[PDB]
RNA sequence: UUAAGUGAAUAAGGGCGCACGGUGGAUGCCUUGGCACUAGGAGCCGAUGAAGGACGGGACUAACACCGAUAUGCUUUGGGG
RNA sequence: UAGUGAACCAGUACCGUGAGGGAAAGGUGAAAAGCACCCCGGAAGGGGAGUGAAAUAGAUCCUGAAACCGUGUGCCUACAA
RNA sequence: GUAUGAGUAGCGAAAGACAGGUGAGAAUCCUGUCCACCGUAUGACUAAGGUUUCCUGGGGAAGGCUCGUCCGCCCAGGGU
């Protein structure tokens, strides 16, 4: 583990961070909570591959309700959930790989408070 | 014929103590060293003699000197400026003051 | 609790030196040569791995 | 409660012009301010 | 080659001298204001509204001075050019 | 730091409800001729070029001592109370 | 006027995260989304009291216990 903050605010920090990547699949934070960004989302993803029920109402929990992602129109108006996007796309890209989803790069430390700073993709 | 140009600041919002760590490093150093040096220090006292440094470039070039593949820092100096005074309300009544300081900071840039 | 005496300027300076900023390991760009830090993107250029990652 | 509660009526209502015009003591406030020179002679 | 013996120099930093800067305004010099007096004037002002003040007056008005709804001024008599 | 408290917009700023208590603050050059123009920098600040006999007289502006903070170097110091 | 202690004590009770902006520059400014706190009160109207802080457009030398493109701060114009 790492003790970043209080007890049940970890909770509420690593379910808010991680529907980021979700939606973007870029985050420029620092060091520590993208480590933890690491295991959380690695295993969200393991919960794309199965497709069941238990992977709609386990993952349920981990991420925001809801969240809208709106690229697609013909002649609709259709809306990602943010979740929908796990059971989706996100899901069958990786169904050949195995563990290991995840990039994290080394930038920068920040103006004001000298915290250094990380990105992460997937591929 | 002349080498060695100059550039100074004056009654800049620093300390005199803290603005001499990062001079500790540049000295005797040449420029292509200096300013990459100056380019990763996370401090205030980092990007304010980057200017100071760019500007006697400037001065080497646009007055006198050419060769500034050839440039090396020879001096460098950190005083003290005017001081402001404020104070701070302590507890049980009194006050105690609160020392606001400045600094001047000249470097040198020879050739060889 | 009261310091006794006045710590004259002699031992000003004898704890100072361990009051030293140092700067650790800088290496040549993939593509330009630039000092920059090791295992770390490159700022000035982007590349990393001889490969843009700062970019779209 | 610390205690310097101002009020608009009080403060000329003991201070004030008036009651220094009302005796042979508030005239030896103002004369004697007025030997000093003093801008505001009473509030 | 072995053995026994002698053994300098380098400074993370520091002390002393010299040289050069910065902060701070002592001292040197100066008057625009004082202090103590001298000779002479003068030694009261007010219900015809006093002393002291408030508010206002300029092309531009924050303040000082000057002035008063005739408001940065009016009339007359001498000086002046 | 003298001389009135006050040479300077001082019985002011400030402190106390009130009667009251009461500071620090002078000096560029002979004349503003107070740095057009170029360069670094968001600016401040600086470097040239100019004015000036002199800018280490550039508006904190005559002279610029001491504590105090720095830079470079001739000699010495890591078995010493 | 300047040290000493000393770059030590402290920064005055509380949950934030990311994306995109203007910008010389951003944890601190603007916008968006989610999360969170009080709710006989951290919500609405008024009496004292304060005396232009209210509004609009600019600015960043000092104040703001950090930063600050921001402000009950400064400039200029207006409102009862
Ligand atoms: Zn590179």
């Amino acid at each position: 583990r790492k003790l970043g903050r209080t007890s049940s605010q970890r909770k509420a920090m690593l379910r808010d961070i991680t529907t980021d990547l979700i939606i973007n699949e870029r985050i420029v934070t620092t060091e520590a909570r993208a480590k933890e960004v690491r295991s959380t989302v690695e295993k969200m993803i393991t919960l794309g591959k199965r497709g069941d029920l238990h992977a709609r109402r386990q993952a349920a929990t981990f991420v925001r309700n809801e969240v809208a992602s709106v690229r697609e129109e013909d002649e609709s108006i259709v809306v990602e959930s943010a979740l929908q996007k796990l059971f989706n796309d996100l899901g069958p890209r990786f169904a050949e790989r195995q563990g290991g989803y995840t990039r994290i790069l080394k930038t920068e430390p920040r103006r004001g408070d000298a915290a250094p700073m990380v990105v992460i993709e997937f591929v | 014929q002349i080498t060695s140009a100059k550039a100074t600041a004056k009654t800049v919002r620093t300390s005199p103590r803290k603005a001499r760590l990062v001079i500790d490093l540049i000295r005797g150093k040449s420029v292509a060293d200096a300013i990459s040096i100056l380019k990763f220090t996370p401090n205030k006292s980092a990007g304010i003699i980057e200017k100071v440094l760019m500007s006697a470039v400037a001065n080497a070039e646009n007055n006198f000197d050419l060769d500034v593949e050839s440039l090396v820092v020879s001096e460098a100096f950190v005083n003290e400026g005017p001081t402001m005074k404020r104070f701070r309300p302590r507890a049980k009544g009194s006050a105690s003051p609160i020392n606001k300081r400045t600094s001047h900071i000249t470097v040198v840039v020879t050739e060889k | 609790a009261v310091p006794a005496r006045r710590t004259s300027k002699a031992k000003k300076a004898k704890r100072r030196t361990h009051y030293k900023l140092t700067i650790k390991g800088l290496n040549a760009c993939s593509n330009c040569g630039e000092m920059k830090k090791s295992h770390h993107v490159c700022p000035a250029c982007g590349h990393y791995d001889g490969k843009d990652v700062m970019s779209k | 409660k610390r205690t310097y509660q101002p009020n608009k009526r009080k403060r000329q209502k003991v201070h004030g012009f008036r009651k220094r015009m009302s005796t042979k003591n508030g005239r030896r406030v103002l004369a004697s301010r007025r030997r000093k020179g003093r801008k505001v002679i009473s509030a």
